[PDB]
Order: C-alpha cells, then structure tokens, then sequence
C-alpha cells in the first residue's frame, strides 16, 4: 500500500537528497543553501546535462543514473510546470523513497494521472506539489523554507500553506519549543501526502509531543484528519493539537491563490473545518499570530 | 477566465456534445441572414453578456428585454438593430450595463425534461466524477440540501476512462428512457472527453435535457477552466472576455499577479496564499475590512512588486497598505526595493504598516530605514492588523 511509505517523510541527518531542475534557476540557489545548511545535496538531474558538474556535484540525464550512482533516498523537484508530472512520474519510476515537488502550476489532470500511478505503489512517498518541501531542524533540509527561524524541538508542524508554516515555526522558536519535523503538503487540490499522512508520523515520533496543523478552504483533508485524531489521539497519553484554519473571510467561488483553496458548491469553507477540528480534541487559534502562544499555553496547561 | 454564451457552445458542439443550432452576428443584417440559414421554426435572440438577468434587462436604445422568441427573420434583425452597440444593463450588472457587441441568433427549442450534470475533479477519489440529478433547472446545491437522495454519482478512473455501464447507468439516474437514454449516455461520454480535453476544472450542465421531438441538448452550460493549464490551452484562453471584470482585476491579469479584489479599504501585499487570506482573516478580527487579496509568492521579481504597489494605490478604495512578507523563496529585499522605489515615481500619501520576516530580512529593513518613506514598522500579524486597522477611518 502506498500508506507504507509515510516513514519516508521523516527525513534526518543520513538522508541524501538529489536535485531534479539541478542546473535550473532556483534549483541552483537552493541546491546551495541545502549546501550551507548540512543536506547531503549529493547531484541532480537536468535531461540533456548528464556528465556535468554543478556545485561541484555531479549532473545526470536521468533520476535512476542519480540514484545508483549516489545512494539518493530523496529527491527535490524544481521543474516548470509543464514538465513536473513527468518529472514526479521518473521519481516514482526511479523508486526515490522521497519525493519532494515544490513546482506550483502543474495542470490539476496532470496531478491526477500522477496521483493514478502514485497510489498504486510503496515505494515513493511523494510531498507536494506546490509546496514548501520538509525540514528536520538542524539536520536535513529539502526545500525553500528559510532555515535560520527554525529550531530542533518537540512541536511537529504539517500545513497546506508554505508561508503560515513560517509563521508557526518562528512563533514556536520564540517561546522555546522549537521543531521536531516540519512537513509543508502544499496548496494544490490533488498532491501526495495529507494531513492524516504527517499525524501518524507525529503520534509515533517520540520526539514529537505536540502538533500544530495548518489548514484552508477548500477540500475535506481538515475534516479527515479530524476522523483521524478522534480514533488515534484520544487514549490516555494524547498529544496536544493546536490548529488554524485559513479563509474565515474568503469569498466564495475564488481560488485564493492556491489552485485549491475554493469554497465551492457550499462546500470547503474554513468554519466546518474549525468546527470538525474542534469537535476531534483540537485547540483552534483564532488568531494565526497566536500559534506559538496557545500551544506553549497547552504544553503548561499539561504540566 | 470567463466565455460567453456562444463561445461555450460552440466549443461544445465542435466536440460533438450537442447544444442548439445557433450563428453569431456583429450587425444587424448579419444576424438578419443568420436568422434565414438557420432554418427553424422558432428563433431566440440573445444578447451576449456574462452577467446574468438578460430576460428582464433593458437596453440603452430603450428596447425592454434581452432575450426575444420569434418566428420571423426580420424581426431578428431589427431587434439585434436596437441591441448591438447599445448597454444591456440587469439585475447582476452596473447601472449603466454592459455594452453588447455580438448577439445569439438560435434555434429556439422546447424543453419537456430538465435534468442536471456535472463532470469535474473529486479530490476524495483522485478522479473525474460525474454528478447528476433528475432535478434539473434549479440550484444544485439547493436540491443537495432537501433532496440529497437525489444527488447520483459516478466515480471515474482517469486511466481506464468512462465506462459505457458508467455513462448508462448516470443516463438512467437522470430520467431518460429508451432511446433516449441510450443517447443520453453517449452525450455523457462526449461531456467527458470534453472535459479532460479542455482540462476543464468542471463542465457543468443544467438543463441536461431532452425537446418534445426526442432529443437530448444540453440547452445551458457552464465550463471552468483550470488556470494551471494555460501554457497547453491557449487557443481557448485566447478567447477570455474581461470587459466585465473589475478593471483593477484586469491590470492585474496583465502582470500575471493573483489580485482579489473585496470591498474593505486596507490594502494586503502578501507574499503566500495562505498568509495573505491569513491577513485578510486577522484584519477582520481586529475591525476592519480589507481591499484586497494579493498572493505574490514563487520567485517575485522586483518589478512584480512594483507592479502590484501601483496597482493597490490606483484603487480609491484604498486608505491604507499592509505590507506582510515572510519570504522563504521570497527575499524581503526585493519587496523592499520594490515598495521603495515605487514610492520615489507614485508619491505615497497613505499609511504604510510593513511587516518583513524570513530570508534577508535585516537587508530588507536597512532599505525601508534609509528611504525616509512614512513606514509604521509592525511586530507580528497581530501587531500589523491593529496598526492597519488603527490608520483608517
Ligand atoms: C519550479 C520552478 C521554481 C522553476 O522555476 P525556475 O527555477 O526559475 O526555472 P528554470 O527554467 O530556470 O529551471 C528549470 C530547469 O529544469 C529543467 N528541467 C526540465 N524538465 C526537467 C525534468 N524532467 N527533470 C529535470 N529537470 C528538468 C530545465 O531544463 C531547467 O534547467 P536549465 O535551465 O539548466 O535547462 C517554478 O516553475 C515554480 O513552480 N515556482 C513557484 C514555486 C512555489 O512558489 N512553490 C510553492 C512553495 S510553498
Ligand atoms: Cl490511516
Ligand atoms: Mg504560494
């Protein structure tokens, strides 16, 4: 099942990370900073650039030339919207344990064809598109996410939106927290991993001891993963969940700069999330300033 | 983007999915001989406007109404005589209407059995869905609230395709019989294939119906596109009417920049979908009301920037700017930049709150310090909200 790949979002210090879009624009930049940060960014790939050098890390034609010839368990996409599917499709072929897709703009039929192949498979976990990648503070960075607001702590954090995922990790460094694993799923309305997907990650990590979800409008991935937290986070030794939800005020009809945050045939509004959410055990902040502060609140209120 | 009428149709009927016989005509003579090829019993004359209402909306020519039955071709053209040129103005439009440049000469069908379908994306089954209901030529959603027994679906695998059991069985859902749900089915199938070929984010039909002659039409439709795929669909988004879109909408859309506009008058420069309807919400919590949504993020550039500045200080609406940035991929010294110098070449005369965080953010406010530009440095969302709130009236 394709479920027996979530254990791959949990990168660390021992993942090695290749770049697909390795000689592009922002593949390049942030090859870079995964250089300065500590990944163990080990290539990439660029079709038609094989048998080159770029950073001083070797370039290949193809993601299984990359994979055999460097150990690759990751792999981070930074492909144009009109070829990134194929670019995920090679990942999943390739059997890269992580796939990492940060390209906004893929064709939603795109993503579902890729969503098609991707089910039916275990081997390749696949987080995003059009999303902010993943960070294990102090050890292993795969994205864009800036690296110096982070600290390695006890707070896991999945969010649909890359920007509010700063906003939570700044918000838990200043009161002491900090991170244990940061999972940016992305803002698209078809990608590779959900809430539900980080939140059994979250509850088996000792290292984890309280969450904070980040969701929208639009979908009902809120409204599972509250399923999911009333059947597997009650019991006597429950984590804390604190969460806030985008688009109290989003008109309806518009996709607010996501390609799924809609609110559409009276569906996907953020209040029936808040409310499936609270009705699961979980603190809403109203306030998306106050993430930092209601679970520090949680993390006392607890002893 | 937004098709009118007959733009809809016709890409409808080019892919085999079968609507009215219908021209399209510029004058009036145009729609005069459009109305004699057309060959038929009865013709409607319809204006072509987005807006909705056409039916009791009045002409700036003075005729009353912009959708006539007739049986005589002449008629068609003297009444396209006082449409084309003139303002249509409706229930759904500003007062002073829409100007009608083209018109809708059609064969006029009547309609004996409404039902409603709907083909687009369930994000629950990765897949194309079908959505249907026997209920037709009413809100949907109204009939999934008190009839939701009523509401039939049919999930469909994307690399298998539609079935022909798939396409039967939503038929025989709807209400068709026979013959005509035989024929229903294989307009279901043409639906579909219109659907993925378009990458259409919904075809939606209503009324799927049938006329008292025995054939199935889909008599009105409306197609949402899938942004993302503009690059593979140009021929079609070639074809966007923006001539009733709200004029800063449009100057945004030449820019390529994700602007909303709403009826506040504090203005939002974000850098993040989720942020920026973040700051809307916050911004509500607090008191006020915002202008706008912005969601700029990916690698902005600084004229993007200086763009979507100039853009919030043309909307009279606006008594204030939020700036709230936590780039990650975003530098904050590109929006600093960008802000600054566009205040050098606009003169600022309204408050600024300015909020910068994440990647080279100490650079970023060392141009914002050294601009000399009336800058109310925030804290933290919180502390920008009630700021922005507390500049305006
Ligand atoms: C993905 C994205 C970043 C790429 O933009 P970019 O880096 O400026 O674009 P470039 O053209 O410079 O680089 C793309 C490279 O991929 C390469 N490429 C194309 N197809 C490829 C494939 N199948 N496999 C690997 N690389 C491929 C191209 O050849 C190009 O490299 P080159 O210039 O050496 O030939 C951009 O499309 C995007 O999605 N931006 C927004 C991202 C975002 O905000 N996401 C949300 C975060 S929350
Ligand atoms: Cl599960
Ligand atoms: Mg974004």
């Amino acid at each position: 099942s394709y479920t027996a790949s979530r254990k791959h979002l949990y990168v660390d210090k021992n993942t090695k990370v290749i770049c697909q879009g390795f000689t592009g624009k922002q593949g390049t930049f942030h090859s870079q900073q995964a250089l300065e940060y500590g990944t163990n960014l080990v290539g990439g790939t660029t079709p038609g650039k094989g048998g080159k050098t770029h950073l001083g890390l070797p370039v290949f034609n193809t993601v299984k030339e990359a994979k055999e010839q460097t150990g690759a368990t990751a792999s981070v996409i930074y492909v144009p919207p009109p070829f990134a599917a194929a670019a995920i499709n090679e990942a999943i072929d390739a059997e890269v344990p992580l796939v990492v897709c940060i390209t906004e703009g893929i064709p939603q039929q795109d993503m579902v064809r890729v969503k098609h192949r991707l089910l039916r498979q275990g081997k390749t976990r696949l987080i995003g598109p059009n999303c902010p990648g993943v960070i294990n503070p102090g050890e292993c960075k795969i994205g864009i996410m800036p690296g110096h607001i982070h600290k390695k702590g006890r707070i896991g954090i999945v969010s649909r939106s890359g920007t509010l995922t700063y906003e939570a990790v700044h918000q838990t460094t200043q009161v002491g927290l900090g991170q244990s694993l940061c999972v940016g799923i992305g803002g698209d309305p078809f990608n590779g991993t959900d809430f539900t997907d980080c939140l059994e990650i979250f509850l088996n990590d000792p290292a984890t001891e309280g969450i904070i979800l980040i969701g929208e409008i639009g979908g009902n991935a809120e409204e599972n993963a509250a399923e999911f937290l009333k059947q597997h986070n009650s019991g006597p030794k429950s984590k804390p969940v604190v969460s806030f939800i985008a688009g109290l005020t989003a008109p309806p009809g518009r996709r607010m700069g996501h390609a799924g945050a809609i609110i559409a045939g009276g569906k996907g509004g953020a209040k029936e999330k808040i409310t499936a959410l609270q009705s699961a055990g979980v603190v809403v902040s109203m306030s998306p300033a106050q993430l930092g502060t209601t679970i520090y609140k949680e993390f006392e209120k607890r002893k | 983007m937004n098709l009118q009428e007959y733009q809809s149709k016709k890409l409808m009927s080019d892919n085999g999915v079968k609507v009215q016989r219908f021209f399209v005509a510029d004058t009036a003579n145009e729609a005069l001989e459009a109305a004699k090829r057309l060959n038929a019993k009865e013709i409607v004359l319809k204006a072509q406007i987005l807006a909705g209402g056409r039916g009791k909306g009045v002409f700036s020519s003075g005729l009353k109404g912009g959708v006539h039955l007739t049986k005589d071709p002449e008629v068609v053209g003297q009444l396209a005589k006082q449409m084309i040129g003139y303002n249509l103005a409706t229930k759904q439009t500003p007062k002073e209407g829409v100007k009608v440049n083209k018109v809708m000469v059609a064969e006029a069908l009547d309609i004996s059995r409404e039902t409603y379908l709907a083909i687009l994306m369930d994000r629950s089954c990765n897949g194309p869905v079908l959505v249907g209901s026997p209920q037709g030529g009413v809100d949907i959603e109204e009939v999934a609230a008190s009839n939701p027994e009523l509401i039939f679906k049919e999930q469909i695998d994307i690399i298998e395709g539609i079935k022909d059991s798939q396409a039967q069985r939503m038929a025989e859902n709807l209400g068709f019989l026979g013959p005509l749900q035989n024929q229903a089915a294989d307009q279901i199938k043409k639906l579909y294939n219109l659907f993925l070929k378009i990458d259409a984010t919904q075809v939606e039909v209503n009324p799927f119906g049938e006329t008292p002659e025995g054939q199935v039409v889909c008599f009105d439709a409306k197609i949402n596109f899938d942004d993302n795929a503009e690059f593979r669909q140009k021929d079609i988004f070639a074809m966007d009417d923006k001539s009733e879109n709200e004029p800063i909408e449009n100057e945004a859309a030449k820019y390529d920049l994700k602007y909303i506009g709403l009826d506040g008058n504090i203005a939002c420069f974000v850098n993040g979908a989720g942020l920026a309807m973040a700051t809307c919400d916050i911004i509500f919590l607090n008191g006020g009301k915002p202008a706008n949504f912005l969601d700029l993020g990916g690698g902005v550039k600084e004229s993007q920037v200086y763009q979507a500045f100039k853009l919030l200080t043309a909307d009279p609406k606006v008594e204030a700017i939020l700036v709230n940035i936590f780039g990650g991929i975003v530098n904050c010294a590109i929006i600093a930049n960008g802000i600054t110098k566009a205040c050098r070449e606009l003169e600022l005369k309204v408050p600024l709150v300015v909020r910068l965080e994440g990647t080279n953010v100490h650079e970023a406010q060392n141009i914002l310090t050294n601009s000399g530009l009336p800058i109310t440095s925030a804290v933290d969302l919180e502390d920008a909200a009630k700021k922005a709130v507390a500049s305006v009236t």
